[PDB]
């Protein structure tokens, strides 16, 4: 087992520009390397075998280089199809064939502020003691955002959890949902609920609230 | 005073987890390539066994071993047995590999002394021999490339072994008017 | 038209067993090394098992050997993986994959073609259908004539669910979020859709949630 470290972790680059990815190996693999493309929710697609031999049915913008320890996969002029996670795999010292941990390439676009909505718990959900308040951050970029919950102007830690959508094919944007789930007694005890959003697209951190 | 010596030995570490591999057969050339497979990776040595299986005539067998100091710090304690390979091979009798001669073991076998303008020996990295048209009895013989004493960055190398297993091939004596006798090889 | 159809995935409690199959078509099956590779949710690729064209050289990952068993049927063009004594680490989507040529000591061991995978979930939780709650489009969930409405799919196990709006008539503006598991050990999901606020009363908006592990098909309608 030799480890394959991929670099960088995430790579933000605009479409049309050039993207170079680095795979580094613990011991020499001596040209026994492969590159795979995985768009999200799909199966991996073999891109380059042998570290410079392009596979059949693979675009010419992808190119492989490297020896021993260091390898680079280069996409020269980037297209919309090529936004995916990319994996390097060695097949020199085996078992096992070890993979890299992947490099996500994302579509860089212009900075967009989120549309922030807040959803109070429904009354069918208020039948049980499982009241959950939902804060939606819609169609923003970049995905680095900080949400916080203010209940009667009190910050909460660990009472909420987030989920991000993956990057949208058509407008290169993200969406986030933050769910704060508490008991019905805590819901009816307090009166005002606020979702506080900090983001690059906003000058000041924005707060949206509802009451009862 | 100077003389040819015989030797014994199968392993220097625990076993029964051999990780068998087949040879790479390029249509008449069977190859055991140990260049990337014996580099020191795991803490502790891992035995790796290449398995050549021959049941057809005129199979070339090529075995590649990296050299001592071929790449820096990775092969400083590589050993190969037998030293006179392929003229001397290792055979198993008492679960110990004893040195025997390949020309006695398969009758009529020919070994070219130069593989590719360089000496047919592990001193030049690669050995190579071609099995004859007829082998009458089944034969197993062995080679060892032991990197398991090389240690870089607290990681030890690997003990590779080659097992050549020749099944009987060549057909019956009659209805072979070319290999029969009275005028023939 | 190379096809690799995996089957046999699902939910198993820890210690139990399962058998995955891979039916292949479109190529000469007996001259390809067959492989299983798994992917944990959110994590990278990990190779688990492999079988050569000669059914003698079978290889397992170090963490799974003694538990897993790979097999091959060349006449039916099929590949099998028996998974016994499953631990919690084995929860992953499992991919059937091909390598051209037999398995040697050196050379050209890359994955030529892949299948679409099957999900194997190892957890001591029982299969539970979801509670489906509305998320009403108020005037405090309206930005600029655009208002968002959703449905929250709460407390289901295991994955997946499939959410469609108005039986697939609504495709633009839909964001069904990927699920996240809470501290309870079950999953919660939130599907949202943006819509013009002028047509809010005029057109009804229902969401159709499908949970095939429990066969729970829920149609829920949202209004302020």
């Amino acid at each position: 087992e030799i480890v394959m470290t991929q670099s960088p972790a995430t790579l933000s680059v605009s479409p049309g520009e050039r993207a170079t990815l680095s795979c580094r190996a613990s011991q020499s693999v001596s040209s026994s390397l492969a590159w795979y493309q995985q768009k999200p929710g799909q199966a991996p697609r073999l891109l380059i075998h042998g570290a410079s031999t392009r596979a059949t049915g693979i675009p010419t913008r992808f190119s492989g280089s490297g020896s021993g320890t260091e390898f680079t996969l280069t996409i020269s002029s980037l297209q919309s199809e090529d936004f995916a996670v990319y994996y390097c795999q060695q097949y020199a010292n085996w078992p096992p064939w070890t993979f890299g941990q992947g490099t996500k390439v994302e579509s860089k676009r212009t900075v967009a502020a989120p549309s922030v909505f807040i959803f109070p718990p429904s009354d069918e959900q208020l039948k049980s003691g499982t009241a959950s308040v939902v804060c939606l951050l819609n169609n923003f970029y970049p995905r680095e955002a900080k949400v916080q919950w203010k209940v009667d102007n009190a910050l909460q830690s660990g009472n909420s959890q987030e989920s991000v959508t993956e990057q949208d094919s058509k407008d290169s944007t993200y969406s986030l949902s933050s769910t704060l789930t508490l008991s019905k007694a805590d819901y009816e005890k307090h009166k005002v609920y606020a979702c506080e959003v900090t983001h690059q697209g906003l000058s000041s951190p924005v707060t949206k609230s509802f009451n009862r | 005073l100077s003389y040819e010596t015989t030797e014994s030995g199968d392993t220097a570490v625990s076993e029964d987890s051999y990780d068998k591999y087949a040879s790479q057969n390029t249509n008449k050339e069977y190859v055991c390539d140990f260049t990337d497979q014996l580099k020191p990776t795991e803490s502790g040595p891992k035995v790796k066994k290449c398995e050549v299986k021959v049941n057809e005539p005129l199979i070339k067998v090529k075995i590649i071993c990296p050299l001592k100091g071929s790449v820096e710090k990775l092969y400083d304690n590589i050993e190969y047995v037998p030293k006179k390979s392929p003229y001397v091979v290792l055979t198993k009798e008492e679960t110990k590999l004893k040195e025997k001669l390949l020309s006695k073991l398969i009758y009529g076998l020919l070994i070219s002394p130069t593989v590719n303008e360089k000496e047919n020996n592990f001193k030049e990295g690669v050995i190579e021999f071609t099995l004859p048209p007829v082998v009458h009895k089944a034969t197993v013989f062995y080679f060892i490339c032991d990197n398991s004493k090389t240690e870089d960055d607290n990681k030890k190398g690997n003990r590779g072994i080659v097992e050549v297993y020749v099944e009987p091939y060549g057909g019956s004596l009659k209805e072979n008017l070319y290999f029969q006798g009275w005028s023939h090889p | 038209d190379v096809q690799l159809v995996e089957s046999g995935g699902g939910l198993v409690k820890p210690g139990g067993s399962l058998r995955l199959s891979c039916a292949a078509s479109g190529f000469t099956f007996n001259s390809y090394t067959m492989n299983w590779v798994r992917q944990a949710p959110g994590k990278g690729l990990e190779w688990v098992s492999s079988i050569s064209t000669n059914i003698r050289y079978i290889y397992y990952a170090d963490s799974v050997k003694g538990r897993f068993t790979i097999s091959r049927d060349n006449a039916k063009n099929s590949l099998f993986l028996q998974m016994d004594s499953l631990r919690a680490e084995d929860t992953a989507v499992y991919y059937c994959a091909t390598i051209a040529g037999p398995l040697s000591l050196k050379g050209d061991f890359f994955f030529d073609s892949w299948g679409q995978g099957t999900l194997v979930t190892v957890s001591p939780a029982s299969t539970k259908g979801p509670s489906v709650f509305p998320l009403a489009p108020s005037s405090k969930s309206t930005s600029g004539g655009t208002a968002a409405l959703g449905c929250l799919v709460k407390d289901y196990f295991p994955e997946p669910v499939t959410v469609s709006w108005n039986s697939g008539a609504l495709t633009s503006g839909v964001h069904t979020f990927p699920a996240v598991l809470q501290s309870s050990g079950l999953y919660s999901l939130s599907s949202v859709v943006t819509v013009p606020s002028s047509s809010l009363g005029t057109q009804t908006y229902i969401c159709n949630v499908n949970h095939k592990p429990s066969n729970t098909k829920v149609d829920k309608k949202v209004e302020p």
